[PDB]
């Protein structure tokens, strides 16, 4: 089978240059009609075609990105290299390479098979933020009742959240993180409890952020109002 | 913008047939071969169709493709729960001298009855207000299928400035949950009289409100 | 035979052919002053086979044929006799006993174009190699794989001709080169073209 693997940085500073390498096995870029393409996919968004390099060294690029994209190949090493300049936070995506088993051009007409074999993909994050531990705030029960705690303004991912040092598992759900305009991540974790246990049972969410060596605990209590 | 148009979502029951369409111009679909891709959650895409209607090795008869004029269609019959994934159309665009992907279509296999969401809107905590910050947290739980729309209003006026929203994720009871946040300054939280979190699910719109007056 | 030979209509032609459809011009009854061509440094390649380039003027031939086309820089080495490769096998073939000159020069300021010139073509697929001096300009669909094509383009069912894609900032190896191949006739019949 065909196997491609992308490699490169997983965190670049804004305005720096991203260099990605695609190493492949199972085919050759010396074969007539074969190319290697690049694709990216921001978190929760569509696939975006990026660039293609051709067995005959033809190069094609997405028009809105052509001035930032360079592509090259080394047939002897089974490698394709893509560089994207002037990286912005909106360029945070998972970057793929893939094999194009058939790509030919006759003046104005094209044959373009598509991408039959995709790589695993590598995730590149563009951020100027420095490592910061989260602040944790309680989401007091409104009065079944719902309570939780808000994990706010941390970088980078991830944080792990448990309740009562792992003693509370039933009715517990922790949401995926959001990236705010400030460049810092926020997250929530909620527990669904019977409203009759608000003044009896106690709830403590434990937040652990390994990058900043931060471990914080917060007690969620019903507000007197 | 996107030069290929797909419906954002499509749904059916197990065993039924679903079709996903893809419209473009003569610069792409009209004169070039269309390929379709499947992307399960958390993994790389996978080629389903090439040359408009051909299947690569390992793709069953359940998937078929067609192309007419400037539109392509992916058909999936005998739906299984394992077919839940995003589906994309792809082709070459002769005007752009580059390839293009459609916006993708999220297929939901309905193997569970409809469940209305549980909405809770938390005001800013006392500690956060002391820290000169403010965040409204609108949590949404126990709904199916996993598709909701969230809207924020301040004194009835539509708010979009401080809104962040997560894509719905599966709960441990196999239903779906989502969350939305409205980041405010303590002044903005005290300025407006009340705030609303409105959640729409399968046509039904529910809402919860909070107020700094309390 | 007082009139000079019109090599200007060959080397300074307005349009040059694609290599798969090379143009052949008949040359006869003229004074072939080969000295000015060999002297000009504007030629990247001036190889001779069977004759001496410095003794070209002192010679008479039964007839002279001039083949012109445009190829990529790193493909000029394939025009020489006894060579292999996509040009030597599928487009233009010189026999092992070739007698004549191979002249070529860089045309990046004429045949390139911002965004790429894709008008020049070469044959990328063919069932078999070319006979020496054979010209193949057919456009039938090539079956690369095992599935029959029925003249329908698709995967492994390919149009045989491919564009070059000359970019103005390509490396020299990928830049366009105009090539003139002077074939000299080895016939024992009376001569027709002579130098001064
Ligand atoms: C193929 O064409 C080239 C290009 O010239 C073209 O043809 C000539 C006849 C004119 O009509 C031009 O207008 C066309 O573009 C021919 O090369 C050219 O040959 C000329 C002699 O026949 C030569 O003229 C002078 O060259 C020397 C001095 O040139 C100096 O000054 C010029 C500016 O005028 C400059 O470009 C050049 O670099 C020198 O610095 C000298 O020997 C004489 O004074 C002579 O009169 C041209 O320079 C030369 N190149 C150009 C660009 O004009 C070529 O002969 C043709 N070959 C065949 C086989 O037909
Ligand atoms: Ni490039
Ligand atoms: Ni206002």
């Amino acid at each position: 089978q065909i196997t491609l693997k992308e490699s490169g940085p997983t965190l670049v500073k804004p305005t720096q240059t991203l260099t990605l390498t695609c190493s492949f096995s199972g085919f050759s870029l010396s074969t007539s009609g074969v190319g290697v393409g690049w694709i990216r996919q921001p978190p929760g968004k569509a696939l975006e075609w990026l660039a293609l390099i051709d067995w005959d060294d033809n190069k094609y690029h997405t028009t809105s990105l052509k001035t930032r994209l360079t592509i090259s190949k080394d047939t002897s090493k089974n490698q394709v290299v893509l560089t994207m300049t002037n990286m912005d936070p909106v360029d945070t995506a998972t970057y793929y390479c893939a094999r194009i088993p058939g790509f030919l051009r006759y003046r104005n007409r094209y044959y373009y098979y598509g991408m039959d074999v995709w790589g695993q993909g590598t995730t590149v994050t563009v951020s100027s933020a420095s490592t910061k531990g989260p602040s944790v705030f309680p989401l007091a029960p409104s009065s079944t009742a719902a309570l939780g705690c808000l994990v706010k303004d941390y970088f980078p991912e991830p944080v792990t959240v448990s309740w009562n040092s792992g003693a509370l598992t039933s009715g517990v759900h922790t949401f995926p993180a959001v990236l705010q305009s400030s460049g810092l991540y926020s997250l929530s974790s909620v527990v669904t409890v019977p409203s009759s246990s608000l003044g009896t049972q106690t709830y403590i969410c434990n937040v652990n952020h390994k990058p900043s060596n931060t471990k914080v605990d917060k007690r969620v209590e019903p507000k007197s109002c | 913008e996107l030069v290929l148009t797909q419906p954002p979502s499509v749904s059916a029951a197990p065993g039924q047939k679903v079709t996903i369409s893809c419209s473009g111009s003569s610069s792409n679909i009209g004169n070039n071969y269309v390929s379709w891709y499947q992307q399960l959650p958390g993994t790389a895409p996978k080629l389903l169709i090439y040359d408009n209607n051909k299947r690569p090795s390992g793709i069953p008869d359940r998937f078929s493709g067609s192309k007419s004029g400037t539109s392509a269609t992916l058909g999936i019959t005998g739906l299984q729960t394992g077919d839940e994934a995003d589906y994309y159309c792809g082709t070459w665009d002769s005007s752009l001298s580059a390839g293009v992907f459609g916006g993708g279509t999220e297929l939901t296999v309905l193997g569970q009855p409809k469940a209305a969401p549980s909405v809770t809107l938390f005001p800013p905590s006392s500690e956060e207000l002391q820290a000169n910050k403010a965040t409204l947290v609108c949590l949404i739980s126990d709904f199916y299928p996993g598709a909701v729309t969230v809207a924020w209003k301040a004194d009835g006026s539509p708010v979009k400035a401080g809104v962040e929203t997560t894509k719905p994720s599966k709960q441990s009871n196999n239903k779906y949950a989502a969350s939305s946040y409205l980041s405010l300054t303590p002044e903005q939280w005290k300025s407006h009289r009340s705030y609303s979190c409105q959640v729409t699910h399968e046509g039904s719109t529910v809402e919860k409100t909070v107020a700094p007056t309390e | 035979i007082t009139n000079l030979c019109p090599f200007g209509e060959v080397f300074n032609a307005t349009r040059f052919a694609s290599v798969y459809a090379w143009n052949r011009k008949r040359i006869s009854n003229c004074v072939a002053d080969y000295s000015v061509l060999y002297n000009s440094a504007s030629f990247s390649t001036f190889k001779c086979y069977g004759v001496s380039p410095t003794k070209l003027n002192d010679l008479c031939f039964t007839n002279v044929y001039a083949d012109s086309f445009v190829i990529r820089g790193d493909e000029v080495r394939q025009i020489a006799p006894g060579q292999t490769g996509k040009i030597a096998d599928y487009n233009y073939k010189l026999p092992d006993d070739f007698t004549g000159c191979v002249i070529a020069w860089n045309s990046n300021n004429l045949d390139s174009k911002v965004g790429g010139n894709y008008n020049y073509l070469y044959r990328l697929f063919r069932k078999s190699n070319l006979k020496p001096f054979e010209r193949d300009i057919s456009t039938e669909i090539y079956q690369a794989g095992s599935t029959p094509c029925n003249g329908v383009e698709g995967f492994n069912c390919y149009f045989p001709l491919q564009s070059y894609g000359f970019q103005p900032t390509n490396g020299v190896g990928y830049q366009p080169y105009r090539v003139v191949v002077l074939s000299f006739e080895l016939l024992h019949a009376p001569a027709t073209v002579c130098g001064p």
